[PDB]
C-alpha cells in the first residue's frame, strides 16, 4: 500500500557514445547524434535528476514492492505522443500505454495522447500474486516501454527498468537489508540506422558506450552486493555475459553466467571476497565490431567480518602433491582422427598429409593435456586418452586440490590457462586480468615458449557450488591471453567444480559414475592463430593459392567432437544403474542459443523427464542423466542443411537383462552371476567399509556440513 | 488419418475474421498447393470426423489425436494423390514398428513401409501410447508432443504435414466420448510455411521466382499463425481462469519469442514457488503453463517482436462476463423475438405467445399447421442481427388438463453469413449428433452449453413431441466487454444506505407504506418506491461508492394489489467524487439527456449507452408519470480501474 | 453380426497380434510367438473356457489369499 | 490411511521366528519350502544361538501345537558385509521336516525374470515381522505387518550414509513417519505379484535403527538365484531327510 510515485519526462539529448567530459575531442568527435531517452524529474517536473554514470541512455530505474500503488506521473517532451507500457496486472486499457486497434471505446487511448509538453499521471498498482517469497530472489524486475514503434522506442533510448520486489527485507530504492549495494545492469544495441533519424550508424553501443568505454563498476570488499540482470536488445540478439572470479547466486544458485534474450526478469546477489581487479567478460562473438568490455574494481573498506573459514571444518583436507602438468606442445593433430573410421576423405586426402599438395602433415595445433610427472613429453600414455582427443581430459577439483598448473609453453606464441570462474592468488595470474600493482600482488600470465610458470592456488571449501544442483559443475577452461582466436586453435577443455564429496585424495564421487560429454565447436583456420601454417608457409603449391574460393572456405568450417570432425570413435550405449553426469557444450562464433533434438531418447533434469535440451556458450551445461533404453535410433537436429543433415549419431543401447554384462562387452557389472569368491559390489573391509569420510581411524569430531554454517 | 491434397490458403486475413482494413489485395495467390489431414472414424473413406467447436486450433493442420493409458485409436491411412506419404511420431522410445523414419532398419516392408504408401491402397498402422508424457510432480497434468512426415526433414514441415500429439495423465477423465478433459486447454503451433521449399513445388511461382519472389521477400514463406494469418479464434474466456496453454515449436529453430500478456501476471505450477511473470520459448521442447486472467477486455496477445507481429500475429483475446445471467427477452418488454424467421410451424397456436405459465390453452409457437412432423426441416432461424453468446437455453412444454406434451429431442444449428447454413452445433464439445430436451410439463428443463458459442444466425429445429409439437425456448445471452455486471441493485449486495427513497407514506388510522424496497421482484406490501406526492420533484438517489461505467438499464414498476402505476420519463443526474446534482450531459451535442421511464405496465425498458457514466452519486428525478410514481430502478455498471 | 477379422463398436479394429504390454489381458506369462500369443498357467492351476484367467483348483498351492474372514 | 495393521491368522505363514534357547528372540525368517529359510546373516553372526519355530504368531503366548521347526547349525554368506549391509541373506538349516499346514504355507521359487516386471508394477508391499529390527520401545506382542510403498532408486543411496548397491533399494514411505526397521530382521517383504507370492526383501539394520523416516532397506532375491541354486543342488539329495539340508557346506555359501 506504499505510494511509489515517480516523475519521468522523456527528452532529446545529444548524448555522445563515449563519456568525454573534456572538451578536447569534441572538434574531432567520432560520435555526435541525438537520443530521445527517459529522464526522471522532481515533482511538478522542475529540475532533471543527475542520473548515475552507468545509465548513459537508460531511463530511471523504477522500484516497487508487492501490494503497493504506483501513481507514476509522465510528461512527454519529445515530438510524438509516447506512452508507458509496463508489465503489471492491475492497470486497465484506459491506462495501459498501448496504442493499437483495441476494438473498444476510443476514450481508452487517453494514456497514449501525451503530447510533447503535456502532463499525464498513470494510476497503476500491483497485486499480491507478484511476490515469490520462496527460493526466488526477493525482487522481480520488469521492463516498461512505449508501444508506439519498437524500432524507435528503443534505439533512441526509450528504455527503463521497473522493479517489483518483496515487502519486508527491502529498503527505499531497491536495496535489500543484508545487502548494502544495488547493481543495475543494461546491455542493449542502439541501432541508429533504424530509428527516427535515419543515419547510417550500425554500431553496437552497450548503453551508449563503444570500445569498452562503459563506466566501470566499483565497490570495496567486506560488504554485500546485489545484482539486477537486465538488458533488452533490438530483438533476437543476446549477450554472453560472465562474472570472472566473483561468483553470483542467481535464483539462490551459485552461478557465474547468464545469457537470455529480451531482458528476462531476473535479479541476483552475492558476497564479495578479497580485493582485486576482476573482469566482466562481455564476450559476444556476433557483437564485437564496435566494442563492449567491462571489469570489476574491488577495493577494501573494513566494515564487517563474516565467519568464513578458509579450510574445511576439521575433517576434510587431502593435502596431496598432485600438480597438473600442462605443456603447450605442437604434436601432429588434424581435423580427421588418427585413421578415420567413416573415411573422412574431405580432410584425409586433402589436408591431412601431402595429398592434393595443399598444407601438409606437420601441423602446429596446440592442445591442453595433462601429464603424470615432470617430463613435458608424455602423459599417462604416449598419444592421447582417445575419449577427449584435442579436448582437455578429465580434471577434478576438491579441497586443497593444489591446482598448480605447471604451464610451460613450447610452440610459437605465448599461451596460458584460465578456468571458468575461479578465484586465484595475488601472486599467480591464470586469468585475463589487468591488475598490475606491486611486486607482492602482481599477476602475469604471459608464458613465453620455453619458459615455465606454475599457477599455485589452493582450491578450498569456498570454491564449491550449492547443494541442490549436480555434484560437479561444468566450467570449460580456455586461454586467457587471447579471447576468440585461441578457442579455434584447440585450446579449450572442461573443469569439474564439484561439491563437498571429498572422500580421499581424489574425491570418491558418491552416487555417481563416469562422464560423457558432447562438444560441437564450429571454427575456421583463419580464426586460429596458426593461419600461416596452411597456405603460405606450410605450402607446396605457390602457383595455385587455395584462397578466394568457396571450396577452401568450407573445408575449414567444420564441427568437431572429441577432436574428431567427422564422427567419434565412442558410442552412447550405456546400461542400467548408470548414474553418470552428461555434459554439453557448443562454443564458436555464434551468440544465440543452440538446441538438439533426440528421437527415441530422453534425459532427466529439473525433477522431470524432458526430451530435448538447450545449452549455452561461454559457461558449461551439466545434467545427471540415467541412460535406460533398448534399441537404436537417430539423434538428428532440425535446422537448415549444414547442421541438420550430417549431425546424426549411430549407436545401439541394449540391456539384457540388467546392465548387459553376461555375454557382451561393457565397463559395468550388475553383477547378477555366479559369485563364489570376489566380484563387483563386494565392499567387505576388515576395519570399516564406508560412511561419510575418513578423517581418522573412526572420525571422532561430528560436524560434516556442506559449506559455511 | 488421411492426407488429401487440398490447396490451403495462408493469407486468410482476407476472410475478414477479426480484421479492420479492407484494402489488402494479395499480389500473388491466396491459396497454396499443400496437403491437409483428416480424421476418419472407420478404415474406409466416405466417413469424416466433423470438426467440432472445440476442434478449432488447426488451420492447415488436420486433427489432434487424444490417446492415453488403456486407450488406443487406430490411424489407418490411404494415399489419394501420386506421391508416397510418411508419418513419424516423437516423444517415447518407440521402436521402428511404430516409428516410420527413413533410415536404417531390420524388417523388410514394415519398419519403412509406412513411409512409402501406394496410391489407392490402405495400410495397417497404429501408434502406441506410453506414460512418459505425463508431467510428474504435483502441478501439471498434460504435456503435448509433435508428429509429422519423414520423407524429408524440411520439405514436409512446410507442406502442411504437421500434427501435435497432446498427451495428458491418467486419473481425471470426462464423459466427452471417454476423452480426458475436465478443463479448457489450448494448443498453438507457430511455424511459417513455404511453398518453394516443399515436395509439391510446381517448378514455378504464382508471380515471380527470380530473386526469391520479386514482389515480397519469401512471399510463399508467410508466417502463417495456426494455419491462417490474422485469425486466432476461440480466445473467448471469462474472468480468472487457470486454463492450460500448450506452446509447441519444432520447425522455428531460429525464431525466439517472449510472450508477454498486457496486464496478466504468471504463476508456475509444479514447484509452487515461482512467479516468473514472463515466459519465452525454446526450439524443440513443448512448453506448457497456465494463464490466470485478471481484468476483462480486448487484451492484445503479442510476443514483443517486430517481424512476427504486424506481419505475423496480432489478435487480442476477449474476456466476457462470468455472472451474466440477467434477463434478456423474457422479463423485459423491449427485447423480443419479433425478428424470428422459419419455414415450417407447429400447429395453430400463437407464435410469440410462449411465456412461462400463461393463461389460456393456446401458448406456444406456430403460424402454419404442422400436419406431419418428422426428420424433415422445421428450422427456426433465431436471428438477432448482432453478436450473440449463449451458455444455456431452457425448455418448457405445455398442458391444460393432464397431457404432458414435451419435445424429446431437437437439433440446433448456426450460421454467420446467412448465405451458408453451418449445421454443426449438434457436434460441439460433449454433443456429437444429439441434444438434450424437455422431460415433462410442470418441471422446467434447461440445456446448458459448455463451449462459448458465438454466431449471429442461430437456428433451432424440433423433431416430434407427445402427439403435439409445442416448444417455448427462452433467451439467455451474455455481455461482450465483460464488465457490465449487476452491482446488486436487485440482488441484495447494495443495501438501503446507498439506494434511498424519498417520502414514506403513512396512513392515520391504519398501516403505513414501506417504499424502500426499490428492487426487482419484491413481495410484502409494495414492490418498489412510491412517493407521497406526484409531480416532477421527487428523487431516487443511488450511492455508487466508486466510479462505474453504466451501459444497460432496466425498470419495471410496482403496484398496490389494485391499480398499476409507473413512470414514463425521468432524468439521470451524474456527478463525481464530490457532489454535483447535474443531469447527464448529451454527448451528441452539449445539452442534457431526456430519459424515458416505464413504457407499459410490467414491460421493462432496455437501452444501451456508449458514453460512460463516471459518477458516484447518481440521482434519478422522475419528470412525467402515470397515475402515481412507481419504478423498479436497476442499472448495470462496471469497475473502471 | 458383423464379419470376422474386424472388431470394435462398428467392427473397425483388427484382431490382436502380440501381447507385450498389459500382459495380454491374461493373468500369466505374456510371450509372443510371431503373431501368435497364448497364455497358460503351469502346475497348481488350470484354464477357463476362453483363457481370460486361470481357474483356481487347488486349495493352497504356492500363492493364494484367504478371504474366509 | 492404512496404518500398522497386524498380520492375519490365515494368509501370513512367512514368519519363522529365530529365537534362542532362553526367553529371548533376535530376528525372524521366511517360509518358502522345507529345506531353506531366507533371513539376514547378522541374525546368527555376531549374535547368539539359533532357535526357529514356524507358524508362531506370538512369542509370549502359544497357539497350541504349531511352533516347531528347530535348527541344528548354520553358516554365513560370501557377499555378506560384516560392517555394513549387502546381500544380507542367510539360509537356516532346519533339523526336522514340517508339512504344509494352515499357518505353514509354501511359496513358489523366484527367478531372474521377475526383476523387470515386479518393481515397475507392484509399487507397494508388506513387511511381515514380529518387530525385532527396532527392538527399542515398540516391541508389540502381536505379529504386525504394515504396508509400505516403493520409491525410485535415485532416492535410496542418500537415505543412509552407507552407499547402497542394486541388491537393496527403497521400500517405504517418504520422509514423513516411521517406515523403517519394521518387523523382525530377515523379515519377508513378499509382494503379491500375480496369482503367486514371491518374496523380494529382507529388512536389516544399517547403523542401527534411529529416526529413519526417510526410506527402508530391503534386498532383492531375484538376483539371489545363483546362490539358492548352488546351495540346493551341490549339497546332493537329503541324506537323513533335512539334517542339515545341508549345513555341511563352506562358509562363503559354496
Amino acid at each position: 500500500a506504499q505510494l511509489r510515485q515517480f516523475y519521468v519526462a522523456a527528452q532529446g539529448i545529444s548524448w555522445s557514445y563515449r563519456p568525454e567530459p573534456t572538451n578536447s575531442s569534441l572538434n574531432l568527435s567520432v560520435t555526435s547524434f541525438k537520443k530521445i531517452v527517459y529522464r526522471e524529474y522532481e515533482p511538478y517536473f522542475k529540475k532533471e535528476k543527475p542520473q548515475s554514470t552507468i545509465s548513459g541512455l537508460l531511463g530511471p530505474t523504477l522500484y516497487a514492492e508487492v501490494g503497493d500503488i504506483i501513481k507514476v506521473h509522465f510528461k512527454n517532451k519529445a515530438d510524438k505522443p509516447l506512452s508507458i507500457h509496463p508489465q503489471g496486472i492491475r492497470y486497465s486499457k484506459l491506462s495501459e500505454g498501448a496504442s493499437y486497434l483495441d476494438h473498444t471505446f476510443p476514450a481508452e487511448k487517453m494514456d497514449d495522447a501525451v503530447a510533447p509538453g503535456r502532463e499525464y499521471t498513470y494510476e497503476w498498482s500491483i497485486s499480491e500474486d507478484s511476490g515469490p517469497t520462496h527460493d526466488d530472489p526477493p525482487c522481480l524486475t520488469h521492463i516498461y516501454y512505449s508501444h508506439e514503434n519498437l524500432i524507435e522506442d528503443f534505439n533512441s533510448g526509450l528504455i527503463g527498468p521497473l522493479l517489483i520486489c518483496k515487502k519486508g527485507t527491502l529498503t527505499e530504492g531497491g536495496t535489500q537489508k543484508t545487502f548494502d549495494k544495488q547493481i543495475v545492469l543494461l546491455f542493449a544495441v542502439f541501432d541508429e540506422s533504424k530509428s527516427w533519424s535515419q543515419s547510417s550508424s550500425l554500431m553496437y553501443t552497450v548503453n551508449g558506450y563503444v570500445n569498452g568505454t562503459m563506466p566501470d563498476i566499483t565497490v570495496c570488499a567486506h560488504d554485500h552486493i546485489s545484482w539486477h540482470l537486465l538488458g533488452m536488445s533490438s530483438g533476437p540478439e543476446l549477450f554472453s555475459i560472465h562474472f570472472n572470479g566473483q561468483v553470483l547466486e542467481q535464483n539462490h544458485h551459485k552461478v557465474s553466467a547468464i545469457t537470455l534474450v529480451s531482458a528476462t526478469s531476473t535479479t541476483a546477489n552475492m558476497t564479495v571476497g578479497p580485493e582485486g581487479k576482476w573482469i566482466i567478460s562481455s564476450l559476444t562473438p556476433k557483437h564485437l565490431q564496435a566494442g563492449m568490455q567491462a571489469y570489476i574494481d574491488i577495493k577494501n573498506c573494513p566494515k564487517k567480518t563474516r565467519n568464513l573459514k578458509k579450510i574445511t571444518r576439521e575433517q576434510r583436507r587431502h593435502m596431496k602433491r598432485w600438480e597438473y602438468f600442462i605443456a603447450a606442445e605442437e604434436v601432429i593433430w588434424d581435423y580427421a582422427p588418427v585413421i578415420p573410421a567413416n573415411m573422412d576423405k574431405k580432410y584425409r586426402s586433402q589436408h591431412l598429409d601431402n595429398f592434393s599438395n595443399q598444407i601438409g602433415k606437420h601441423y602446429k595445433k596446440v592442445m591442453y593435456t595433462q601429464y603424470e610427472d615432470e617430463s613435458f613429453t608424455k602423459h599417462t600414455v604416449n598419444p592421447n586418452m582417445k575419449e577427449d582427443g584435442i579436448l582437455g581430459p578429465i580434471i577434478r577439483a576438491q579441497v586443497r586440490d593444489t591446482l598448480k598448473i605447471v604451464f610451460k609453453n613450447m610452440a610459437s606464441r605465448p599461451y596460458s590457462i584460465y578456468p571458468h570462474g575461479v578465484t586465484f592468488s595475488p601472486y599467480e595470474d591464470e586469468v585475463n586480468s589487468s591488475f598490475t600493482s606491486g611486486r607482492n600482488n602482481t599477476m602475469i600470465r604471459a608464458v613465453q615458449p620455453g619458459e615455465t610458470y606454475t599457477y599455485k592456488w589452493n582450491i578450498l571449501e569456498f570454491d564449491e557450488p550449492t547443494e541442490n544442483d549436480a555434484q560437479c559443475l561444468t566450467r570449460p577452461y580456455y586461454s586467457d591471453v587471447d579471447i576468440m582466436r585461441d578457442i579455434a586453435s584447440g585450446l579449450i577443455g572442461l573443469l569439474l567444480i564439484c561439491k563437498s564429496r571429498s572422500l580421499d585424495r581424489r574425491g570418491i564421487q558418491r552416487a555417481a559414475d563416469i562422464e560423457q560429454q558432447a562438444v560441437f565447436a564450429v571454427f575456421d583456420e583463419n580464426k586460429s592463430w596458426y593461419l600461416e601454417d596452411n597456405i603460405n608457409k606450410f605450402c607446396e603449391n605457390p602457383d595455385e593459392v587455395k584462397r578466394d574460393d568457396p571450396k577452401f572456405y568450407e573445408s575449414n568450417i567444420m564441427s568437431t567432437i572429441n577432436g574428431y570432425v567427422p564422427e567419434s570413435i565412442t558410442t552412447l550405449g550405456f546400461c542400467f544403474d548408470d548414474t553418470v553426469q552428461w555434459h554439453f557444450c557448443s562454443v564458436g562464433t555464434q551468440n544465440e542459443i543452440l538446441t538438439i533434438h533426440f528421437t527415441g531418447h530422453s534425459f532427466i533434469y529439473g525433477k522431470r523427464h524432458e526430451d530435448t535440451l538447450t545449452l549455452f556458450p561461454m559457461r558449461g551445461e551439466s545434467v545427471t542423466v540415467t541412460m535406460d533404453n533398448v534399441g537404436t535410433w537417430m539423434l538428428t537436429s532440425m535446422n537448415s542443411s549444414p547442421r541438420s543433415k550430417k549431425l546424426r549419431l549411430k549407436f545401439r543401447d541394449v540391456k539384457c537383462i540388467p546392465d548387459d554384462d553376461e555375454d557382451s562387452y561393457e565397463i559395468f557389472e550388475p553383477p547378477e552371476s555366479t559369485v563364489m569368491a570376489t566380484r563387483k559390489m563386494h565392499d567387505r573391509l576388515e576395519p570399516e567399509d564406508e560412511e561419510s569420510d575418513a578423517d581418522y581411524d573412526y572420525q571422532n569430531r561430528l560436524a560434516a556440513a556442506l559449506g559455511i554454517r | 488419418i488421411a492426407a488429401e491434397e487440398i490447396s490451403w490458403d495462408y493469407s486468410e486475413f482476407v476472410q475478414r475474421e477479426t480484421d479492420i482494413e479492407d484494402s489488402d489485395d494479395i499480389p500473388e495467390d491466396t491459396t497454396y498447393k499443400k496437403v491437409v489431414f483428416r480424421k476418419y472414424l472407420d478404415s474406409t473413406f466416405t466417413k469424416r470426423d466433423p470438426r467440432g467447436e472445440y476442434e478449432e486450433h488447426l488451420g492447415i493442420l488436420g486433427p489432434i489425436i487424444r490417446a492415453e493409458v488403456d486407450d488406443v485409436i487406430q490411424v489407418r491411412f490411404k494415399n489419394l494423390a501420386s506421391r508416397p506419404y510418411s508419418l513419424h511420431a516423437h516423444g517415447l522410445s518407440y521402436e521402428k514398428s511404430s516409428e516410420g523414419k527413413t533410415y536404417e532398419d531390420d524388417s523388410p516392408e514394415w519398419f519403412k513401409e509406412d513411409n512409402a504408401v501406394q496410391p489407392n491402397s490402405s495400410y495397417t498402422y497404429v501408434w502406441h501410447a506410453t506414460e512418459r508424457s505425463g508431467p510428474e510432480s504435483p502441478g501439471s497434468a498434460c504435456r503435448a508432443w509433435a508428429y509429422y512426415s519423414a520423407v524429408n526433414p524440411e520439405k514436409d514441415i512446410h507442406s502442411g504435414l504437421i500434427g501435435p500429439l497432446l498427451i495428458c495423465q491418467k486419473g481425471i477423465l470426462h464423459k466427452d466420448s471417454n476423452m480426458p478433459m475436465d478443463m479448457r486447454e489450448f494448443v498453438l503451433l507457430f511455424m511459417t510455411f513455404d511453398e518453394k521449399k516443399s515436395w509439391y513445388y510446381e517448378k514455378k511461382s504464382r508471380s515471380s521466382w527470380r530473386l526469391t519472389s520479386s514482389e515480397m521477400k519469401k512471399s510463399h514463406e508467410f508466417h502463417a499463425i495456426n494455419g491462417m494469418i490474422y485469425s486466432l479464434p476461440g480466445l473467448k474466456m471469462y474472468e480468472q481462469e487457470w486454463v492450460r496453454l500448450h506452446l509447441l515449436n519444432i520447425g522455428g529453430s531460429q525464431d525466439i519469442h517472449v510472450v508477454h500478456f498486457h496486464g496478466q501476471t504468471l504463476l508456475e505450477n509444479g514447484n509452487k514457488q515461482h512467479q516468473l511473470g514472463v515466459w519465452p520459448l525454446l526450439p524443440g521442447s513443448f512448453k506448457t503453463l497456465e494463464m490466470k486472467a485478471s481484468k476483462p477486455g480486448w487484451w492484445l496477445l503479442n510476443t514483443e517482436v517486430g517481424e512476427n507481429q504486424r506481419a505475423g500475429m496480432q489478435t487480442p483475446f476477449l474476456i466476457m462476463d462470468r455472472d451474466c445471467r440477467m434477463p434478456m427477452g423474457l422479463s423485459t418488454g423491449i427485447i423480443s423475438d419479433s425478428q424470428i424467421k422459419a419455414s415450417e410451424f407447429l400447429g395453430y397456436w400463437e407464435p410469440r405467445l410462449a411465456r412461462l405459465n400463461n393463461g389460456g390453452s393456446y401458448n406456444a409457437w406456430s403460424v402454419e399447421k404442422l400436419a406431419a412432423e418428422f426428420a424433415s426441416k422445421p428450422w427456426i432461424q433465431v436471428d438477432m442481427q448482432k453478436e450473440v453468446i449463449i451458455t444455456g437455453i431452457q425448455t418448457q412444454g405445455a398442458k391444460h388438463y393432464l397431457k404432458s406434451c414435451y419435445t424429446t429431442e431437437f437439433y440446433v444449428a448456426y450460421s454467420s453469413n446467412q448465405i451458408n447454413w453451418q449445421i454443426f452445433k449438434g457436434n460441439s464439445t460433449r454433443n456429437v449428433m444429439y441434444f438434450n430436451g424437455n422431460s415433462d410439463a410442470s418441471t422446467i428443463k434447461e440445456n446448458q452449453f459448455d463451449p462459448p458459442i458465438v454466431a449471429r444466425y442461430i437456428r433451432i429445429s424440433p423433431t416430434r413431441a407427445y402427439n403435439r409439437p409445442t416448444l417455448r425456448l427462452e433467451l439467455q445471452g451474455c455481455e461482450v466487454n465483460g464488465c457490465s455486471t449487476p452491482l446488486g441493485m436487485e440482488n441484495g449486495k447494495i443495501e438501503n444506505k446507498q439506494i434511498t427513497a424519498s417520502s414514506f407514506k403513512k396512513s392515520w388510522w391504519g398501516d403505513y407504506w414501506e417504499p424502500f424496497r426499490a428492487r426487482l421482484n419484491a413481495q410484502g406490501r409494495v414492490n418498489a418506491w412510491q412517493a407521497k406526492a406526484n409531480n416532477n420533484k421527487q428523487w431516487l438517489e443511488i450511492d455508487l461508492l466508486k466510479i462505474k461505467k453504466i451501459t444497460a438499464i432496466i425498470t419495471q414498476g410496482c403496484k398496490s394489489l389494485s391499480s398499476e402505476m409507473y413512470v414514463k420519463s425521468y432524468t439521470i443526474h451524474y456527478s463525481e467524487q464530490g457532489v454535483e446534482w447535474k443531469p447527464y450531459r448529451l454527448k451528441s451535442s452539449m445539452v442534457d439527456k431526456i430519459f424515458e421511464g416505464n413504457t407499459n405496465t410490467k414491460g421493462h425498458v432496455k437501452n444501451f449507452f456508449n458514453p460512460p457514466i463516471i459518477s458516484r452519486f447518481i440521482r434519478v428525478i422522475p419528470k412525467t408519470w402515470n397515475q402515481s410514481i412507481a419504478l423498479r430502478l436497476e442499472l448495470f455498471g462496471c469497475d473502471i480501474y | 453380426t458383423c464379419l470376422e477379422g474386424f472388431e470394435g463398436k462398428n467392427c473397425e479394429l483388427f484382431t490382436r497380434k502380440l501381447c507385450s504390454l498389459d500382459n495380454g489381458d491374461c493373468d500369466q506369462f505374456c510371450h509372443e510367438e510371431q503373431n501368435s500369443v497364448v497364455c497358460s498357467c503351469a502346475r497348481g492351476y488350470t484354464l477357463a473356457d476362453n483363457g481370460k484367467a486361470c481357474i483356481p483348483t487347488g486349495p493352497y498351492p504356492c500363492g493364494k489369499q484367504t478371504l474366509e474372514r | 490411511i492404512v496404518g500398522g495393521q497386524e498380520c492375519k491368522d490365515g494368509e501370513c505363514p512367512w514368519q519363522a521366528l529365530l529365537i534362542n534357547e532362553e526367553n529371548e528372540g533376535f530376528c525372524g525368517g521366511t517360509i518358502l519350502s522345507e529345506f531353506y529359510i531366507l533371513t539376514a546373516a547378522h541374525c546368527l553372526y555376531q549374535a547368539k544361538r539359533f532357535k526357529v519355530r514356524v507358524g508362531d504368531r506370538n512369542t509370549e503366548q502359544e497357539e497350541g501345537g504349531e511352533a516347531v521347526h528347530e535348527v541344528e547349525v548354520v553358516i554365513k554368506h560370501n557377499r555378506f558385509t560384516k560392517e555394513t549391509y549387502d546381500f544380507d541373506i542367510a539360509v537356516l538349516r532346519l533339523k526336522t521336516p514340517i508339512t504344509f499346514r494352515m499357518n505353514v504355507a509354501p511359496a513358489c521359487l523366484p527367478e531372474r525374470d521377475w526383476a523387470e516386471s515386479t518393481l515397475m508394477t507392484q509399487k507397494t508391499g508388506i513387511v511381515s515381522g514380529f518387530g525385532r529390527t527396532h527392538e527399542k520401545g515398540r516391541q508389540s506382542t502381536r505379529l504386525k505387518m504394515l504396508e509400505v510403498p516403493y520409491v525410485d532408486r535415485n532416492s535410496c543411496k542418500l537415505s543412509s550414509s552407507f552407499i547402497i548397491t542394486q541388491n537393496m533399494f527403497c521400500a517405504g514411505y517418504d520422509t514423513k513417519q516411521e517406515d523403517a526397521c519394521q518387523g523382525d530382521a530377515g523379515g519377508p517383504h513378499v509382494t503379491r505379484f500375480k496369482d503367486t507370492y514371491f518374496v523380494t526383501g529382507i529388512v536389516s539394520w544399517g547403523e542401527g535403527c534411529a529416526r529413519k523416516g526417510k526410506y527402508g532397506i530391503y534386498t532383492k532375491v531375484t538376483a539371489f538365484l545363483k546362490w539358492i541354486d548352488r546351495s540346493m543342488k551341490t549339497r546332493g539329495l537329503p541324506k537323513a531327510k533335512s539334517h542339515a539340508p545341508e549345513v555341511i557346506t563352506s562358509s562363503p555359501l559354496k
